[PDB]
């Protein structure tokens, strides 16, 4: 029964991993080269093999190698080496670390391309700078400031991705979650490796010492007590593994949904995967799971201004216009247009508004008529 | 019978599912045993080999318990002339351990040898020294070796030929019989060396001891060319703990340095188990000699050589199996181990291998049954781990391969105003089948009839438990 | 008061050492921060170089329960200078001394009726030969019946004097002349065993424990193993046959001259109770940091 | 509750400040849901919303 | 009593995990169709929200 339960749990883990990696596998991609991102110094994501962020994340987290090359060989001469003393095998992962590297490379070289058109039929590997241009167009920032303010936003994005390397500490809640997940696996194995010393009412934890000290009629009861304790411990471990695997599968489905929503495409959901209005995301592996980081918009230095709901002619009240992805702003340098997330007063044209049905609620105007 | 037998009995059927399975492990056999934590002391025979040996009526005693005695280092010192033993084999006193020993040494020439018998009635067997009736004994009549001066020779051999007690009437005479490990009263009045042959010794007896007078007669035999003497050993089996023992002749196979890097069953004088001893550096308290981990498992030990050692475990390798349905094919795998262990030092039931190349080193471990090949499989069915898989031949053994990565259709990110677009020119409709379990089987159980089955005494017993069914 | 973080006065595990690990350990330990029952020995009266009448406290009239054993610190005031008890106006260099203890399950009054007399078998540990010898003996104690003697008249207390000129002879003090002072009030009868130990002199702090087990009382110290440490270590397994209920300290005198009244040290006594500690076994495994639970 | 002996730990949020959270949500939902993008606040009178 | 406390611990952890999942669901709901007007059918309101 215990072998059946562990085999079923491992098969569930394996095909859940296979399903998640099949879903995240992009159709088409561009090769990763130096100069990726152009002016953006995003080469930390670029792997030159795992990525530098991935290797730094492996280094900064207390991880013991699961003896896949010389585990018994290092046990010949010198916690992972304590694998047989209780009796258990840590299975190797279903995918190679190089297979993870190939998947992460595919996502990093394809995320610039997939994020331009609805539907995954085509692939659109535009240079990364123009991808950011179109994504910031998508959030409601006018093309004038993007045409005029490339250098400062490039420096802002670069320093934003450069600030997180020194933030690799307790403040990163993601590292805290990775750490106690790894600690959860470690203490789950330590439950097996430690409870052998428990006696459960017996006088010694060693069966051989029991048979070498005692007479058979009482060691029958002693061995029975200790094996009953060990079987109850193993049944509790089976239940713990089952509920942990079920939670892992649910989290895997959630991760697949998240990478299918705001990685391959630009989402609009309020803080579903990025606090603030989301712009882009990036994805790497993690020593137990999957690590996500997201770059989003954060406004500052807000100002209050006066605005309307629509411009209508006094002589022709039927002709009414409404702002498209923006607002109608009265400058105090006579109306003008502003974007939905930045203060950029610019003269109102036909390419940013839509003709709309008239109401009393808008403002009649007959002096400075927009085109 | 084999791993597949255990796999079949695990599934309670003749048919199983193809895949990777964990069969019971095996253990490397212990290479031997080491016993080195506490050694005993040696028995003392220097007063036997030194000084003037007293006479046969003055046999001097050495008691031996809890000591080491080696007749190879002891009996070689004797110029052996006469050897007799009763109720014990001659080789047992040099080999078998005993509870306690008593050994009396006395002056005894070879001319008076024939009086040493228990059934004898001569003066030596009457007054001087009598053996043990109910205990096994051994008499050794030896000579001083010519290249041996540490022992000396007395002035003359002497013994008591007539010994008796006269009562208060002075007419009734009672001879004195010496028992085992006893002394005659005439020994008290006969000196350590009788002056000459036929000497008569006398003493007054106290009235409260029956009164009367005490008489004895002593006789002398002069020194020969070299002094001859006698040794008597009486063993005892139930008067002490079986502590006197010979040399512990295991100095070449029960030490730590003799069995480095090999699994042994240590018996460390109170601490026994299975493990591997390795030379290390002195850690922890050197005096306590026993260092353990947090989990009450010993990590090292301080031997008497001054060298500290670490003991980790008697560690072995688990065994896994890969099996395929509808092609009666299987192979064995040992993970996390170099290709170093072959069928020599086994345990548990047996091993399974057919179609007799064998050892194959993979990143998972060492695999028997596979064969190296340059194949790439993207839809593997039997995941061996990492990215390695095996594939049946549709009789032909399993083929090793790596998990084939499906490259996405590559497109070059150009650096100009133009752009290289990927567009599909053909299409299909794919059906994707999914199942969502929305309802478990609404089941009830009638508590009392399940737990009780309608017997009135049972419902009498279950009335006190009460609210569990509710 | 004892600091467990400073790791002063802790019984080491009896046979089970470790290394570089913080381990919980149940056993017999003193409470954290105890003022204890510190006593000080003092020298007798002296006018110039005349060895006069003694000068001690009333420690002999005091008896306390042995309970779960206790530990003793020696020479915590060494490498320093302090006042003399008999000469409060004079301060001399603080000199370490060792105390003598007596152990018994009984109670009773002396011939004059003062509390403190023990009956039947009694254990006495006296340091002799200027502290080099550690004589220990479990005998029957017979009081003497002379002047100022416990079975005689004018009895106040029994004391052990130490004449530095005679009792000791800078090397030839192996004549146990302070056991003679013990004989000058008491007599030994029907004694079971008589044990001595050799310990060299120094001017460094010392710790030892008198605490028992069931089948036999034990003598623990740091002197045998860790001169620079303070950890208890099994150096004697004294085979008593009964559990001792009460302990007491023997007042000790010194017949030094007036012009050379050496200032003595202070020794501290801490009783032990069954608790649990946490210990930090270092790489060498000696206890250097520990903490209480309750 | 103490007869068994167990502390009922109060929640981290009090009544008043969590009520202030709910008041902020009530005052914001009039205007936030009018234009995509969470950057700009749009507190129109509620009938127009 | 220790068996009872072990059962209570297990039940408390199960309820805590369920509460955390419901908390994340409530967070998604309040950022989905409270701060905005979701077009999704019946996710948080029967009929057209
Ligand atoms: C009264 O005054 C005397 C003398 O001033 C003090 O005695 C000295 O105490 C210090 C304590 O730090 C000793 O220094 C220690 O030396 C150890 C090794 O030295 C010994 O061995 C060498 C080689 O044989 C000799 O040359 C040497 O004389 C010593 O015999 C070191 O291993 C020690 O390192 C330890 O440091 C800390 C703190 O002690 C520990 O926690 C570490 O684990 C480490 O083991 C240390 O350096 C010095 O040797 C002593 N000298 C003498 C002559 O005794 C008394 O301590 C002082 N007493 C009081 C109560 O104040
Ligand atoms: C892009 O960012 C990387 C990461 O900081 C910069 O590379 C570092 O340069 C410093 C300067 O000496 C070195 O000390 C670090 O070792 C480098 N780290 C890595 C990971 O290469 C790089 O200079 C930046 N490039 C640009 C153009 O800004
Ligand atoms: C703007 O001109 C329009 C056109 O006449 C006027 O708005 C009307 O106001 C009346 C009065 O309630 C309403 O009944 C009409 O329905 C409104 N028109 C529309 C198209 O809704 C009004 O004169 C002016 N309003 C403002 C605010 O300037
Ligand atoms: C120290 O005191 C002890 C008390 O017993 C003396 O020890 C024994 O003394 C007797 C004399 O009555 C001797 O026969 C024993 O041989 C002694 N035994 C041992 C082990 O010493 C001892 O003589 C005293 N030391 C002196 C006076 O220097
Ligand atoms: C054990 O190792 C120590 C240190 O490496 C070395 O000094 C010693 O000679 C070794 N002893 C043996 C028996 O190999
Ligand atoms: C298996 O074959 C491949 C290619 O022929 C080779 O690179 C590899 O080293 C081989 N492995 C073994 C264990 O023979
Ligand atoms: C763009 O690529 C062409 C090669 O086709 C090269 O000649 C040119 O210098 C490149 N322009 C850059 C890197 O700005
Ligand atoms: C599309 O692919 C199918 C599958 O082979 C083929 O039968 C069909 O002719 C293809 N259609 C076109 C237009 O290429
Ligand atoms: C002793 O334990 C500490 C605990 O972190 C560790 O850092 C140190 O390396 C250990 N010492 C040795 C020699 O391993
Ligand atoms: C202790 O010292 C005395 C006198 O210096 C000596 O007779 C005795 O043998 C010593 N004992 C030990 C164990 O060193």
């Amino acid at each position: 029964k215990i072998n059946q339960a562990l085999h079923g749990a491992n098969l569930r883990q394996d095909d859940s991993v296979r399903n998640l990696f099949a879903s995240v596998k992009s159709s088409q991609s561009s090769p990763i080269i130096p100069g990726f991102g152009g002016d953006f110094n995003l080469t930390l994501l670029e792997p030159v093999a795992r990525s530098a962020i991935e290797d730094l994340l492996f280094d900064k987290v207390t991880i013991a190698d699961p003896g896949y090359m010389q585990g018994y060989d290092d046990c010949m001469q010198q916690l992972i080496c304590a694998q047989y003393v209780a009796g258990y095998k840590v299975l190797p992962p279903l995918m190679d670390v190089n297979m993870e590297a190939a998947y992460t490379s595919s996502l990093l070289g394809s995320i610039a391309g997939v994020g331009w058109t609805a539907g995954l039929s085509s692939f659109a590997a535009i240079p990364f700078a123009q991808s950011i241009f179109y994504r910031l167009n998508g959030v409601g920032i006018t093309q004038q400031v993007l045409s005029e303010n490339q250098k400062l936003i490039a420096n802002k994005f670069n320093q934003a991705l450069g600030a997180m390397q020194t933030g690799f500490t307790t403040t990163n809640e993601a590292f805290q979650k990775v750490q106690d997940a790894v600690n959860n696996n470690a203490q789950a194995l330590s439950k097996l490796a430690s409870e052998l010393s428990n006696t459960f009412g017996a006088i010694s934890a060693s069966i051989g010492d029991i048979i070498q000290r005692l007479d058979p009629p009482e060691q029958d009861a002693q061995i029975d007590r200790l094996i009953n304790g060990r079987l109850t411990t193993l049944n509790a471990f089976v239940a713990q593994q089952l509920v942990r695997s079920e939670s892992a599968a649910l989290s895997a489905q959630l991760a697949k949904d998240k990478v299918n929503e705001c990685v391959k495409a630009q989402s609009k959901r309020s803080g579903f995967c990025g606090q603030g209005t989301h712009i882009v995301s990036f994805v790497v592996n993690a020593p137990n799971g999957l690590y996500f980081m997201h770059v989003g918009y954060y406004p500052s230095n807000h100002i209050e201004v006066v605005s309307a709901y629509g411009l209508c002619d006094a002589a022709n009240p039927t002709n009414c216009i409404a702002p498209v992805n923006g607002y109608f702003i009265k400058t105090n340098n006579e109306w003008s247009y502003t974007g939905s997330s930045f203060y950029a007063p610019e003269p109102i044209t036909s390419l940013n508004t839509k003709y709309v049905a008239p109401q009393v609620t808008y403002q009649n105007i007959s002096t400075n008529l927009p085109p | 019978f084999n791993d597949l037998s255990q796999l079949h009995c695990s599934y309670e059927s003749f048919d199983v599912e193809s895949g990777v399975y964990s069969v019971s492990s095996f253990e490397a056999k212990p290479s031997g045993s080491v016993v080195e934590q506490a050694e005993g002391v040696e028995c003392d025979f220097s007063p036997l080999l030194s000084g003037t040996p007293p006479q046969v009526y003055n046999f001097k005693r050495l008691v031996f318990t809890n000591c080491n005695y080696n007749l190879t280092k002891l009996l070689s010192l004797f110029s052996v002339n006469d050897f007799t033993c009763s109720q014990i084999s001659p080789a047992a006193i040099a080999s078998n351990c005993y509870s306690s020993l008593i050994l009396d040494y006395f002056s005894y020439p070879l001319s008076m040898k024939s009086d040493l018998s228990v059934s004898s009635a001569g003066p030596i067997s009457q007054f001087n020294y009598k053996q043990s009736f109910s205990n096994p004994t051994c008499l050794i009549l030896a000579t001083v070796p010519h290249n041996l001066t540490t022992i000396t020779k007395p002035l003359k051999y002497s013994y008591i030929n007539k010994c008796s007690r006269l009562l208060s009437d002075d007419r009734t005479e009672v001879p004195q019989l010496v028992n085992a490990n006893q002394y005659s009263p005439c020994v008290s009045i006969v000196p350590s060396t009788v002056w000459e042959d036929g000497d008569y010794y006398r003493k007054q007896l106290s009235p409260l001891e029956g009164g009367g007078w005490l008489v004895a007669s002593g006789s002398t035999v002069a020194m020969t060319e070299q002094l001859q003497m006698g040794f008597g050993i009486t063993v005892q089996y139930g008067t002490d703990t079986n502590s006197v023992c010979p040399k512990l002749e295991f100095a070449n196979d029960t030490k730590i340095a003799s069995q480095l890097g090999n699994c042994v069953e240590y018996s460390l004088y109170g601490v026994s188990g299975r493990g591997v001893f390795q030379n290390c550096t002195a850690v922890g308290v050197r005096q306590q000699r026993f260092v353990y981990d947090a989990y009450q498992n010993l990590v090292g030990y301080y031997s008497d050589d001054g060298n500290y050692y670490c003991l980790r475990a008697c560690v072995s390798v688990p065994v896994s199996v890969i099996y395929d349905k509808e092609t009666k094919t299987h192979a064995t795998l040992f993970g996390s181990v170099a290709c170093e262990h072959i069928s020599s030092t086994m345990s548990q039931y047996s091993r399974s291998t057919r179609s007799m190349y064998g050892p194959l080193q993979t990143p998972v471990g060492c695999v028997l049954g596979l064969v190296n090949s340059s194949l790439f499989v993207e839809d593997c069915k039997l995941p061996l781990g990492q990215s390695l898989c095996a594939l049946p031949d549709t009789p032909g053994e399993m083929r090793l391969a790596s998990i084939a990565f499906n490259h996405p259709i590559q497109v070059d990110q150009l650096n100009s105003s133009y752009f290289k677009l990927s567009i599909p020119t053909n299409f299909s409709f794919g059906v994707t089948q999914e199942y969502i379990q929305t309802t478990i089987q609404k089941v009830t159980v009638d508590c009392k009839q399940y737990v009780c089955n309608g017997f009135q005494k049972c419902e009498q017993l279950l009335r006190e438990y009460g609210q569990f069914c509710s | 008061p004892i600091d467990v973080s400073k790791a002063d006065g802790i019984i080491y595990p009896q046979g089970r050492t470790y290394s570089n690990i913080t381990i919980t350990y149940q056993g017999l330990f003193p409470y954290q921060g105890d003022h204890g029952d510190m006593y000080v020995y003092s020298a007798g009266h002296a006018t110039g170089t005349t060895p006069q009448k003694l000068f001690v406290a009333n420690y002999s009239q005091d008896v306390k329960q042995f309970a779960n054993g206790f530990v003793v610190r020696i020479g915590a005031a060494a490498n320093s200078t302090g006042t003399v008890i008999i000469s409060p106006s004079t301060s001399a260099t603080i000199r370490k001394i060792y105390p003598a203890f007596m152990l018994g399950s009984s109670v009773g009054n002396f011939s004059d009726g003062k509390m403190g007399r023990f009956f039947n078998h009694t254990l006495v540990l006296l340091p002799d030969g200027c502290g080099t010898l550690l004589r220990a003996f479990y005998c029957i104690l017979e009081p003497r019946s002379g002047n100022h003697c416990p079975a005689g008249n004018s009895y106040t207390s029994f004391a052990t004097y130490h004449t530095p000129a005679t009792d000791c002879s800078d090397g030839n003090y192996n004549r146990n002349a302070s056991l003679n002072s013990f004989k000058e009030y008491f007599n030994l009868r029907n004694c079971t065993f008589m044990y001595t130990y050799n310990i060299t002199e120094d001017e460094i702090l010392e710790w030892f424990g008198i605490t028992q087990t069931a089948q036999g009382v034990h003598l623990f110290s740091s002197r045998y193993v860790d001169l620079y440490g303070g950890n208890m270590f099994q150096f004697a397994t004294l085979p008593v046959y009964d559990t001792i209920k009460y302990y007491s300290i023997i007042p000790h005198s010194i017949r030094s001259i007036q012009s050379d009244r050496k200032a003595w040290a202070a020794f501290y006594v801490y009783k032990l109770q069954p608790l649990t500690f946490l210990l930090d076994f270092s790489v060498d495994g000696y206890i250097r940091r520990a903490i209480d639970c309750g």
